[PDB]
This record gives structure tokens, C-alpha cells and sequence, in this order.
């Protein structure tokens, strides 16, 4: 579940 | 310019570029800056980050 969001606030776009 | 060193005047500058980097990253990496510009109407996925 962490691994879920590190990857939404590493969207790198926006 | 005299007061301080021209050590120092380099040393606040690229501090000035340093802590600016840092709290960029450290904003994204943190969970709680997103949140939602609009309070008024209710969440629309509109989670959005400022920095
Ligand atoms: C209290 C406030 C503290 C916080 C502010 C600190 C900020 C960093 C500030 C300065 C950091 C670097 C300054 C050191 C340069 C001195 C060398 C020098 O004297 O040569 C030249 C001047 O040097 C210049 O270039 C003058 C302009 C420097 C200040 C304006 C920078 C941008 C404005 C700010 C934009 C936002 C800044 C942030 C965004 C990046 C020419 O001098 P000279 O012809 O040799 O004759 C003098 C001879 N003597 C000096 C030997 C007697």
C-alpha cells in the first residue's frame, strides 16, 4: 500500500 | 558588498539553490501536501500538490 502511492507522488508529470 | 566575504555571498546563494531543490523534493515525497484547491464543492479526485 505504500508501494501503491510512492508511485502516485512519483507521477512525474504533474 | 563588503559586510560579508565573497566566501559567503556564494555560501547563502548556493544554499539559496540548495534548500529550493530540497524542499521541492521533500514536498512531492510527503503525503501531506496533496490535497484538494477546492473546498467548496466535495472531492472529485482534484488532489492536487502548490510546489
Ligand atoms: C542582506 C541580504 C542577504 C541575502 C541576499 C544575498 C543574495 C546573493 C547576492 C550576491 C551573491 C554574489 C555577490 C558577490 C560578488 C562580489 C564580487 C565583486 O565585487 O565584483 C563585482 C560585483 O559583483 C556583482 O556581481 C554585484 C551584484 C551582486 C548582487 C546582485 C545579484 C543578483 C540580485 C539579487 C537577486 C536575488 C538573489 C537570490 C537569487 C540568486 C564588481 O565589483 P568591482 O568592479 O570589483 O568593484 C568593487 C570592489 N570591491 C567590492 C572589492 C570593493
Amino acid at each position: 500500500s505504500a508501494m501503491v502511492e510512492e508511485l502516485r507522488m512519483s507521477l512525474k508529470c504533474q | 558588498l563588503n559586510p560579508l566575504s565573497p566566501d559567503i555571498w556564494m555560501y547563502v546563494l548556493l544554499a539559496c539553490l540548495g534548500v529550493s531543490c530540497v524542499l521541492f523534493v521533500i514536498a512531492r515525497f510527503s503525503p501531506y501536501e496533496w490535497y484538494n484547491p477546492h473546498p467548496c464543492n466535495p472531492d472529485s479526485d482534484v488532489v492536487e500538490n502548490n510546489f
